[PDB]
RNA sequence: GAGUUGAAAAUAAGCAGAGAUCCGGAGAUUCCCGAAUAGGUCAACCUUUCGAACUUCUGCUGAAUCCAUGGGCAGGCAAGAGACAACCUGGCGAACUGAAACAUCUUAGUAGCCAGAGGAAAAGAAAGCAAAAGCGAUUCCCGUAGUAGCGGCGAGCGAAAUGGGAGCAGCCUAAACCGUGAAAACGGGGUUGUGGGAGAGCAAUACAAGCGUCGUGCUGCUAGGCGAAUCAGUGGAGUGCGGAACCCUAGAUGGUGAAAGUCCAGUAGCCGAAAGCAUCACUAGCUUAUGCUCUGACCCGAGUAGCAUGGGGCACGUGGAAUCCCGUGUGAAUCAGCAAGGACCACCUUGCAAGGCUAAAUACUCCUGGGUGACCGAUAGCGAAGUAGUACCGUGAGGGAAGGGUGAAAAGAACCCCCAUCGGGGAGUGAAAUAGAACAUGAAACCGUAAGCUCUCAAGCAGUGGGAGGGGGACCAGACCCUGACCGCGUGCCUGUUGAAGAAUGAGCCGGCGACUCAUAGGCAGUGGCUUGGUUAAGGGAACCCACCGGAGCCGUAGCGA
RNA sequence: GGCCAGUGAGACGAUGGGGGAUAAGCUUCAUCGUCGAGAGGGAAACAGCCCGGAUCACCAGCUAAGGCCCCUAAAUGACC
RNA sequence: CGGUAGGGGAGCGUUCCGUGUUAGGGAGAAACGCGUGCGUGAGCCGCGUUGGACGAAGCGGAAGCGAGAAUGUCGGCUUG
């Protein structure tokens, strides 16, 4: 009642083809294309989680840099300060967007922030 | 086929009692009775049941003698 | 009913588990027997009844008492038939009750010994209709029962042992009065 | 009834419609070795007075020894030797193991070794079971029953009787008695059991049955024979598809370029044996043979039973240890008796040891002939789909592989060129030549070549998130795929530990093979079927499964106590 | 209670002690926390220390422990 | 609604079998390779200038039923 098969074959072969752009045996060899799959996959979790964390931190630094350029002892911190409490609900760090993208209008939310 | 045989070292020791539990005879009888008290001598002279731990044990170590629980 | 459209309601056939197909499935790896030890390794293993060394249940338990001595273990020589199994049956006024009789009603299905053990009527239950027994020998209480109906009843002698001519002797030396 | 001289083509000669080749029955030959056999032998050879050597049978002559015995000579189609997978019987007969050690025990009277023998073998016709009721040889199956027991009462071992089925079959011999002979024998008689037989006397005749070279009988087998019913179109080929018809006592199977009721071989059915074998039924014939009365004399298997010991085996390990068989030694009775009924005694019941032979049910496959397969498909299935127990290894015992598939048909590439070949390219065959003899689908590791992007100030389990620059097709042109300037982050996988990136283990890689499975029981859970309680086992069955029987048994109905 | 498993080598940290030399990431106990079987953040890295308990997605916001010169997110913030 | 040893529930796949001489298939089945598709995933479905004859689904059953480990093992091919 002999049992040979195919379904390992199809089972890694698209493991196979997930792995391709891996530079070397990584790319070719089955018992690294596995755990290549693996660690790949675990690479998406911690890199998505740290996608959120690290944009945030990009936005912090570059709407920092945004409000920096005034001279006077203006901080990130006081930005903050005039900006909740001129009540404006959670512009959501998008301002460090339009603060590149319209840079007039990111002087016109400043310069309303200060009166 | 083959039978399960009946543990006889066991049975010889345990007993069902017509409601499905195992009952037995205390240990500490046939030797040295007059160092003992008659308190002790009837209180290791009744047939009492067995804990569930060894009520569980033997219950499949010796298979035909109809137990529930 | 076709060939096709046939199929089993759920619950009534679960599929075996399989074990070492991977530990996903529940019982991948070690297949559910821990790491080590004499519950992991292959072959009879453990005798059941055995405390690791430690003298064991059975044998710290004094023998059961005719079976510490080899005497004969206590045995039914009736058939125990209470009066519950005769009213319950469809016996009316006018019937014999006897082994042919309680066999082909449907009361007592004797099979292991149709030879050695008669059968006897005991006395719990009750008996308002009256029958006729011819059967084997009665309790008191029952006879007091199927007497307190005004029933016919008999007592069958079944067999006569053999007395040697001297006890035959001796015991009707005896009938002194 | 039409072509043949094997695979296995070619060539040379034949043999054959007064019937070849081939098939079947019965015969003939069968060199040499091997029981091997005239003698030797280092098997397939040597020497030979050419021989079945040796044992057994028959016949003659007949030593020490008179009869004998031994020997010698001779005859003999002449009985045995040797081989045989498994089952069977007989004898020697373990140990690893289990008991969580181990010696009693178990494994186990199993394996192995030797001997023997048949399709079966052993056993088998009551000196038996049983229990006051009864059965009637042995064997096997279901059951009792995992019960009674046995056992460092440990591990374990484990009946039997009652009951239900398969299959049935019972017969010869010794003794007492007559007759012949110095016994030893021979011929008649008798072989049985709620007793017979011998001795004496009275009756009485034929019913039934058993055995069997011999040949007419029957069916079956070993060769075979007749045997129904369609074309056309389709991309190589049609049996598939679509259109038109039919057979069926035949639609099982195998093949045919491709899958077939109608193409072939066949099948269903009907037939057929000179010769041999087998099945039961005839036959010249041999045989079995009968009943009563009296009679305790005479007989009913002797170095035997029993006993003292030493044991073995019955499930029973020496225990109260019976039954059965042996070693040493003692050593009975004949029926008014003896043996058994689990020490033993008394009574009763049962049977008649010390003499043999028997078919069936029954277990197995080196096989053979049919039919099957939720069996395999070239690492599988037999070790073996070719030289397979082969090549090879070992002195030897012994160990032991691997290698299948071009097409439908070799139609296997005429001829030209390179050229010493091997090979390659045209051409030709083919549906396919990227199906070319390393030849069917051809995947991964591995080795390459071409195209796009990109790396030579760079530290990295090689990824991932973001994405500079660039390339490709595009249609939901914002999308998709490929490359990756640079930044953050990220201590291979399993095993297994308190703790593994670990410098603990494992793996060179890729692909296959590779592990909680099966039988029978106990327990529980889930789904059912009946609750006028439930359910059958063995066994019977249109080959198997199965309808339907088959109530034996099992479980639950009553417990307590040793 | 029924059926049915593993586990029975623990480790460190605080307190209570014994052995030691009040030496050990030492050994043995008693209560507790973590790891084991726990990811994330802080601890440069780093099982057991602090916050904290990961169903999953978001190029969302507010916080605990801890930090706000640069590497590296946020104060070269204010006053003693 | 973290999870090791472990326990329970629900499913995918494979080859064979019943339906099955099934639907479909030299107008290209299985294979092998492919995806801008769908699923929690095991996987399904679809496309192939490769290949050439078998064989789905659904409703069910049975396993020599699923591979990355055994200094596994058998072939092929690397490194040096």
């Amino acid at each position: 009642r002999v049992k040979r098969g195919y379904i390992a074959r199809r089972r890694r072969k698209k493991i196979r083809f997930f792995a391709s752009s891996f530079r070397g045996a990584h790319s070719r060899l089955t018992r690294t294309i596995a755990q290549q799959k693996i660690r790949a996959l675990v690479s998406a979790h911690r890199d998505r989680d740290r996608q959120k964390r690290d944009f945030r931190r990009l936005w912090i630094t570059r709407i920092n840099a945004a409000i920096r350029e005034r001279g006077v002892y203006y901080n990130y911190s006081k930005f903050i300060h005039d900006l909740y409490k001129r009540q404006l609900l959670l512009n959501r760090k998008i301002l460090a967007q339009i603060a590149i993208l319209n840079p007039n209008c990111i002087y016109m939310i400043y310069n309303e922030i200060i009166k | 086929g083959y039978k399960m045989k009946t543990h006889k070292a066991s049975a010889k020791r345990f007993r069902v009692t017509g409601k499905g539990k195992i009952v037995r005879r205390r240990a500490g009888k046939q030797h040295l009775l007059a160092k003992k008290n008659t308190k002790r001598k009837n209180r290791l002279s009744k047939l009492i049941q067995v804990d569930r731990s060894d009520y569980d044990n033997v219950i499949g170590a010796l298979p035909y003698l109809k137990v529930n629980r | 009913f076709r060939l096709d459209n046939l199929g089993p309601q759920p619950g009534s056939r679960k599929k075996g588990k399989r074990k070492g197909r991977g530990h996903a499935a529940g019982q991948g790896g070690s297949c559910g027997f821990g790491m080590r030890g004499q519950k992991s390794r292959s072959g009879p293993g453990i005798m059941r009844g055995f405390e690791g060394g430690q003298m064991p249940l059975y044998r710290r338990i004094p023998k059961l008492r005719g079976i510490a001595g080899g005497m004969r273990a206590g045995l039914p020589k009736y058939v125990p038939i209470n009066l519950r199994d005769i009213e319950v049956a469809g016996f009316k006024e006018g019937e014999e009750v006897s082994l042919e009789s309680l066999k082909a009603k449907g009361i007592i299905n004797p099979s292991g010994r149709e030879r050695r053990l008669p059968l006897k009527i005991l006395g719990e239950g009750e008996l308002s209709t009256k029958l006729q027994i011819k059967a084997r020998a009665f309790s008191g209480s029952a006879k007091e029962k199927l007497e307190a109906a005004g029933c016919s009843v008999t007592v069958l002698p079944g067999r006569k042992k053999y007395i040697k001519e001297s006890v035959r002797k001796n015991l009707a030396r005896a009938d002194e009065y």
